[PDB]
């Protein structure tokens, strides 16, 4: 339980997210991050070492969201410039640039089938663009304030969304309809993800409690006291035994999803961490943030 | 207390079988330096073992852990509180000294610590274990509502806080907590005066807490354009009278001068507000208010060099990273190269946390126009930047159309975007005029490199 | 009950609300009301 | 005016390498707001400072408020109201060096004004914006005063 790799000065500007693979489709060995200095670096974690493989540019505004497609070795990047540009980790070239104008462009959401991409809209709806199309296919009519987080399930059976006022909106990606609306928070939901089995749903609000609700019956499974600052990023281990939590307090606690206990905490980041993500197997835990330093956390 | 200290300095040197001498030492030093009571408790803990094998009573361990609770030795104070609990439980025949109240205070400090140790579940359970056995306690019932008030100001906090007041209406803490509920929504601006004037009876007098909460709710009514209506001047004079009264009765209260500096700045004396805020800064400058009130004069006198650090220093606290209100104050009269492109980076850091604000989306456009007019008017500058300036100008123009459809604004309608659209129009014309200068400089550099390559071929 | 007077009689409150308002030091208003009065005569 | 600098510092380490002299000790303060270093030598005998003390340190270019820039000779018989009347330790020195993290191309971000007070040195190592009114070989005052908070 420690840190393996320590990437000093991983960017010119603060990193706001981090993406890493979990499959064997040339995704787990390459590290795609998006920082505010408009450098989409394609880091190749080869030879147990964080090497730069590609350096993609073109975004007017800093990168807001980076994620690796599940069934595909390609990638994409969103920002606040309403221009969501698709990329390829096979050539380091640009596929396309979805002009999600005028401003309505937020974090991305790769479908597990790698066929749809969800992106928040300022109107409160969740626009589902098509990966190879770029056009607005279908949009969820659940208005409100704004979508602050969107996530796809690993098997693709449900879909949630974090609003500005702590409103989980459990959608159905199989029919496109709002099923539940979980309002166990009044804090702006920062991020969330789905369990590897699509049974638990963590919510990273701005109250520092890890309220892990359920999706099958839309109910709370237990209030976990998280950090004292705001949990920014939260990911589950691929083998489904633990889950990490990024707050805004230079604190990398690794909570247990079964016992709700911190099994390890990192304090190597001088600043607040912004992105956390697991490896393909869950030993290496990559982490980014305003320290612009990519730490690789091993917990064998 | 001076005589007790000077008497204790006499028992400290000599050793006439001192046993309780170190207790009376630390019993005075708890208000004074918190290390002195700790140094006295360390030795009083070991001086109670030489006469007999007697365990330390829980009463000493509870206070030594209480001192460490305020310190960074939270785990060590937690072991002190666990051991104070285990020792006070052993007092089955100490019914006169009431081991039960000692376990109550130790568990109270222990849940007070657990709330602070990133553990509200254990704090809730420990505070409920006091509620289940003694519902006539107030702090355990008040500290429970605070924990739920983090999740929202409409949960069991606003209910527990009013339930505590009906059982004890003469509790200035529980009643002062009531007005703090109405502070989430300032819609109770004028109407809060009533609920703040409840315990303004002479039996509670004097109470600086409430009188200053009045001056605060009166200052919040400033920053309005109706000052020529002889309305805000009266408000200034009223809050100034409040402050002069809490000044005459308390010269060492800092909050009294805090509002006086605010009004003198609102009167137009920034040259004379630094002097009033100097006494406040010097006493304690580690209050979030002074870092800002002082920073407005500095950004007022064209010293962003002394204003930008004052804003970063407030953000050094572990409560957020990217606040809106600071960064609003950060960009005021910035025109400099480190003050425009970098100001965009902080603006994006602010909109990253909540883009729903209109003023962030407006200022990101105003700075974008400032930068584009600073490369497409008198420049005659680099070539790649002429390519990049049009992209920024296009994004600013797309935002110009998106802002105009929004209903609510910054308490000021944004109908004045027309001058901005006209500026961006003539900016488009000047950019199309200068993109040709870009190609002229291209041919210039190509012929310079060729006329240099030929000189090298001569050698 | 007696649990109230059993605890409010032995504990020690070194800090409360009004403590927070005054400085821990000695900053009287002779150096404050002086400028406060000088500002009113110039107007 | 003429206030080249102004801040609150607090003694973080007193003579660390060991006491080299007897009436003079090194104070290694740090700042509170601008986050500057200070290495000061004070006459520890007529103005004693202990650890954890906080003082307001105003480095000024003149003593008279109007900034009328005196000559550099000592005349005690003088009516004019000074800034030294609200401080407790005033020194008078001469900035002898300004190091910086310049590179060959871009400018510097951290400066260090070393001034010398008749023999008793000082180094105000901060960032290159608060150290602006300091140019080498110029007369400067110290003006510090302990905060009893």
């Amino acid at each position: 339980y420690g840190i393996l790799f320590k990437q000093e000065q991983a960017h010119d500007d603060a990193i706001w997210s981090v993406a890493w693979g979990t499959n064997k489709k040339e995704n787990s060995e390459t590290v795609v991050t998006g920082s505010l200095d408009d450098l989409v670096k394609v880091w190749k974690w080869r030879d147990e070492r964080l090497d730069l493989q590609w350096s993609l540019e073109g975004h007017q505004l800093g990168v807001v969201s980076v994620d690796i497609s599940h069934t595909l070795p390609i990638a994409a990047s969103s920002s606040l410039d309403a221009h969501i540009r698709l990329w390829d980790l096979e050539n380091g070239k640009q596929i396309k640039s979805i002009d999600a104008g005028p401003v309505d462009a937020w974090t991305l959401a790769f479908s597990p089938d790698s066929q749809y991409l969800a992106t928040g809209t300022h109107v409160g709806k969740v626009n589902i663009f098509g990966v190879e199309s770029g056009k607005k296919e279908y949009s969820l009519d659940t208005r409100g304030k704004f979508i602050l987080s969107i996530a796809y399930s690993p098997d693709g059976k449900y879909l949630a969304s974090g609003a500005i006022d702590g409103i989980i909106n459990i959608f159905d990606i199989a029919t496109g309809k709002l099923l539940h609306t979980l309002e166990g928070h009044a804090m702006p939901i920062r991020s969330l993800t789905f369990s590897p089995d699509s049974q638990l749903l963590v919510t990273a609000s701005d109250d520092g409690y890890i309220k892990i609700y359920d999706v099958q019956h839309a109910n709370l499974a237990g209030t976990l006291s998280g950090h004292a600052s705001w949990v920014l990023n939260v990911a589950f281990c691929p083998d489904d035994t633990h889950f990490v939590s990024s707050s805004s307090d230079k604190s990398v606690k690794v909570w247990d999803v079964g016992t709700r206990t911190c099994v390890h905490t990192f304090f190597d980041h001088q600043d607040q961490v912004w992105g956390v993500k697991y490896n393909g197997n869950g030993s290496k835990i990559v982490s980014v943030g305003d320290d612009q330093e990519i730490h690789i956390y091993d917990c064998p | 207390r001076d005589i007790a200290k000077g008497h204790l300095k006499k028992v400290t040197e000599q050793y006439p079988d001192d046993v309780e001498a170190w207790i009376e030492l630390a019993q005075i030093l708890e208000q004074t330096d918190i290390q002195g009571a700790l140094s006295a408790y360390g030795t009083a803990t070991r001086i109670l073992q030489e006469k007999v094998q007697a365990d330390v009573p829980p009463e000493i361990l509870n206070n030594v852990g209480a001192l460490h609770f305020r310190l960074g030795n939270l785990g060590e104070a937690k072991k002190y509180f666990l051991a104070s609990l285990d020792r006070a439980k052993a007092e089955a025949e100490h019914d006169e000294h009431y081991y039960n109240a000692i376990s109550v205070t130790t568990s109270y400090n222990l849940a007070r610590l657990y709330e602070a140790m990133c553990e509200f579940h254990e704090a809730e359970k420990l505070y409920k274990n006091i509620l289940r056995e003694h519902p006539n306690y107030v702090d355990c019932y008040l500290r429970l509502g605070a924990m739920a008030r983090d999740k929202g100001n409409f949960y069991e906090a606003s209910d527990w806080f009013k339930e505590a007041l009906q059982i004890n209406q003469d509790h200035p803490d529980a009643w002062s907590l009531i007005g703090n509920l109405h502070l989430a929504k300032q819609e109770w601006g004028p109407g809060q005066k009533k609920f703040e004037r409840i315990l303004k009876q002479p039996s509670t007098q004097s109470d600086t807490y409430s009188m200053l909460a009045l001056g605060n709710v009166w200052l919040q009514t400033l920053h309005q354009p109706t000052r020529d209506r002889e309305k805000e001047k009266r408000h200034q004079d009223r809050a100034l009278a409040i402050y002069k009264q809490v000044l005459r009765n308390d010269a060492k209260n800092l909050y009294a001068a805090n509002g006086i500096g605010a009004v003198l700045a609102h009167k137009g004396y920034f040259r004379e507000a630094r002097d009033v805020f100097a006494q406040v800064r010097e006493a304690t400058a580690d209050i979030s208010d002074v870092w800002l009130n002082l920073a407005h004069i500095y950004v007022e006198q064209k010293q962003y060099i002394s204003a930008v650090q004052m804003y970063e220093n407030c953000l050094r606290k572990f409560y957020k990273h990217q606040n809106t209100e600071v960064v609003l104050y950060l960009a005021r009269a910035l025109f400099k190269c480190g003050k425009l492109q970098e100001c965009k980076q902080t603006l994006l850091k602010a909109r990253h946390v909540a883009p729903s604000d209109t003023v962030l989306m407006f200022n990101v456009a105003l700075v974008l126009q400032r930068l584009a007019t600073s490369v497409l008017k008198d420049e005659k500058s680099n070539l790649k930047e002429v390519l990049n300036a049009v992209k920024e100008l296009e994004l600013a123009h797309r935002y110009f159309s998106y802002l105009s459809k929004v209903g609510d604004k910054m308490r000021f309608d944004l109908a004045l975007a027309a001058t901005e659209a006209r500026q961006c129009s003539d900016l488009l014309s000047q950019a199309q005029y200068h993109v040709a200068r870009a190609r002229k400089q291209d041919e210039e550099e190509r012929e310079l490199r060729a006329k240099q390559e030929q000189e090298k071929e001569l050698l | 009950v007696d649990v109230t007077r059993d605890i409010v009689s032995r504990e020690r409150v070194w800090r409360t609300r009004t403590t927070i308002l005054q400085s821990t030091g000695k900053n009287f208003s002779k150096n404050i009301f002086a400028i406060l009065q000088s500002v009113k005569a110039r107007e | 005016a003429g206030i080249l600098f102004e801040d609150i510092f607090d003694v973080k380490d007193i003579d660390p390498e060991g006491k080299k002299f007897d009436r003079v000790s090194r104070l290694h303060c740090e700042s509170e707001s601008f986050k500057m270093d200070l290495i000061l030598d004070v006459n520890i005998q007529i103005y004693p400072v202990d650890l954890g003390d906080k003082f307001r340190l105003v480095i000024a270019s003149t003593l008279y408020e109007d900034g009328t820039l005196d000559d550099g000779e000592y005349n005690p018989t003088d009516d004019r109201p000074s800034r030294a009347d609200q401080f407790e330790y005033v020194m008078y020195g001469k900035v002898y060096r300004i190091e910086g993290d310049e590179t060959s191309t871009e400018a510097a971000t951290r400066l260090s004004a070393y001034v010398s007070y008749g023999g008793l040195l000082m180094r105000l190592q901060g960032d290159a914006n608060n150290l602006h009114g300091f140019e080498v070989d110029s007369r400067v005052y110290l003006l510090m005063k302990k905060l009893a908070f």
